[PDB]
């Protein structure tokens, strides 16, 4: 209170990083806590130290409880009725004040409170800088090496932490080393907000490769997508906007130095450069690299497609574990598949045979005529009216009667939907035991009808693993329904 | 340290650091304080108990 408290509070390098009001409030709160510790009564007071004056005025708050205990710090309107009840019960406004506290025997407590306030100020600065800036997503030097954890200190008092899953499963970090991780969550932990990073997304790899790619730096080629996974897959691909540029060369960088640099940040996984194309059919093959151009598939409107490749390269192109398939799903904007050319040929033959069999029974034409009409192209005798007439009637001969397969189908759609709809009418018809059970979707009745279950006893006998075989309904929902049915059967004494 | 300006400068407690050197009872023995003597040279102002 002699033009010294404000000067002591204002460092202003680190202590006065925030406004002087915050530091004064923290110091006054510490002083009030020390005074309350020194005070015989367990009263609650708050102090305010003006920056201009420095005299910390302390006012004892009320915080009125709904009980009669501790009248100096908890009262109600019933007791205030003697004083005409000027204020309602439960008021937390200030109602008392203290002249001055000596704070002499409590010097150790004041020092402990000052240390706690310094820690709180460090945490506040961390929240003000790293949390407001979403941490420091940059390469740094680790300072603490805990069990499967690395804590690094950044500039401006910022800090970051690396989770166990965010690092390599086999590699362990040590203090003073380098850890690569993009901070995305500054959790407000005690004594500073340590940023949390996770190396499980392709964004970090794309950002690392973009800076070291001359095409990306000069904006000659723009990257449409990127795929990366720790331990599973990591590919770099950029698309040239008709600038006559090599996608593999742009993604690799200068003699592969960019890939080698990104490999360390990617958890030790090798970084490979793949091509990119605008056409999805070409884009799938481009993103399948390192491989050969043997997967070709197109779709009308859906994004689903098939992938065909040689037997030797069947694991390199996609792989049964997806070791490159996640690239084709991501770096191409199209569906991927892990199989050989034989599997695709068998699938196409099966689809053609199914279409021919359906058309034979749906058009009432002769078997040989239907086979001859359907062998010209895949799915020829299907959606004749919806598809253009140039495809369903390209061949000559019975061009006029080709529209009959759609004209009859338009009228017979009602009978066609009968097999889809009334199939459950006789075979396990729905009942209130399972179809009307609360907590399930509309597909539950169809699943019960197609599984042969009709009564709730069969569902109650089964558990969750047995019902988990159906992908439509999860094990938890079926288990909950079975438990509810069993409870109803047990306790149906009360309506 | 800035903690010094925070603690002793603001509060006015400019002693400012203290170390425990109290004449503790030697371990292993109980007792009852029967007589206490205070000898003060006549240069220092004696406290209330003196």
């Amino acid at each position: 209170m002699n033009k010294e408290i404000l000067a002591v509070v204002e460092a202003v390098s680190n202590e006065k990083a925030l406004p002087r009001e915050k530091i004064f409030e923290a110091l006054e709160s510490a002083l009030a806590t020390a005074t309350k510790k020194k005070y015989e009564q367990e009263i609650d007071v708050r102090v305010q130290i003006d920056r201009k004056s420095g005299d910390f005025d302390t006012f004892r708050r009320w915080l009125v409880v709904d009980e009669v205990t501790q009248p100096t710090k908890e009262i109600t309107l019933e007791a205030a009725r003697y004083e005409d009840e000027s204020l309602n019960l439960g008021d937390y406004v200030e109602d008392q004040i203290e002249s001055v506290t000596f704070d002499r025997i409590t010097t150790q407590t004041a020092k402990q409170v000052i240390v706690q306030k310094v820690r709180e100020a460090e945490r506040a600065m961390v929240v003000d800088q790293f949390r407001e800036h979403e941490g420091e997503i940059i390469t740094g030097v680790v300072k603490k090496v805990n069990r499967d954890n690395i804590s690094l200190d950044l500039g401006n008092n910022a800090e970051a932490v690396i989770l166990r899953e965010d690092m390599l499963p086999r590699e362990n970090f040590r203090p003073g080393d380098r850890v690569r991780g993009v901070l995305y969550s500054v959790r407000p932990e005690a004594r500073g907000a340590q940023l949390f990073v996770t190396r499980s997304k392709p964004e970090m790899l794309i950002e690392l490769f973009r800076i070291e790619v001359p095409e990306i730096g000069e904006e000659v080629i723009e990257i449409k997508a990127a795929a990366r996974d720790p331990g599973s897959r990591a590919k770099i691909a950029v698309k040239t906007n008709d600038k006559r540029i090599d996608p593999v060369g742009a993604c690799v960088g200068m003699r592969g130095a960019r890939v080698q640099a990104v490999s360390t940040e990617l958890g030790g996984e090798r970084i490979d450069i793949v091509l990119w194309d605008d056409n999805p059919a070409q884009f799938v093959i481009n993103a399948m690299a390192p491989a050969d151009v043997a997967s070709i598939v197109v779709d009308e409107d859906k994004h689903t497609m098939d992938i065909a490749v040689e037997a030797g390269n069947l694991a390199q192109a996609i792989g049964r574990n997806g070791q490159n398939v996640r690239l084709a799903s991501q770096l191409s904007g199209w569906e991927l598949n892990v199989m050989t050319v034989d599997d695709l040929q068998a699938k196409h033959q099966a689809e053609a045979h199914a279409a021919i069999d359906t058309f034979t029974k749906y058009l009432d034409i002769d078997e040989d005529f239907a086979t001859v009409l359907v062998e010209e192209g895949f799915s020829t005798l299907e959606e004749l009216a919806y598809v253009p007439m140039k495809e369903l009637l390209e061949i000559e001969g019975l061009d006029e009667p080709t529209v009959e397969a759609l004209r009859e189908r338009a009228k017979n759609a009602l009978a066609t939907i009968a097999q889809a709809q009334e199939e459950s009418l006789g075979d396990n018809k729905p009942a209130d035991d399972l179809l009307n059970l609360e907590g399930v979707d509309r597909d539950l009745a169809f699943k019960l009808a197609a599984r042969g279950v009709c009564t709730l006893e069969d569902l109650a006998e089964q558990g969750i693993d047995d019902l988990a075989d159906i992908e439509g309904l999860t094990d938890e929902k079926a288990g909950a329904l079975i438990m509810a049915a069993r409870n109803i059967c047990w306790f149906g004494d009360e309506a | 340290t800035p903690e010094e300006k925070l603690l002793r400068a603001i509060f006015g407690e400019k002693a400012s650091d203290v170390k425990d050197s109290s004449l503790r009872v030697p371990n292993g023995v109980s007792g009852t304080v029967i007589d206490v003597q205070v000898f003060t040279r006549d240069g220092v102002e004696k406290d209330k108990r003196a």
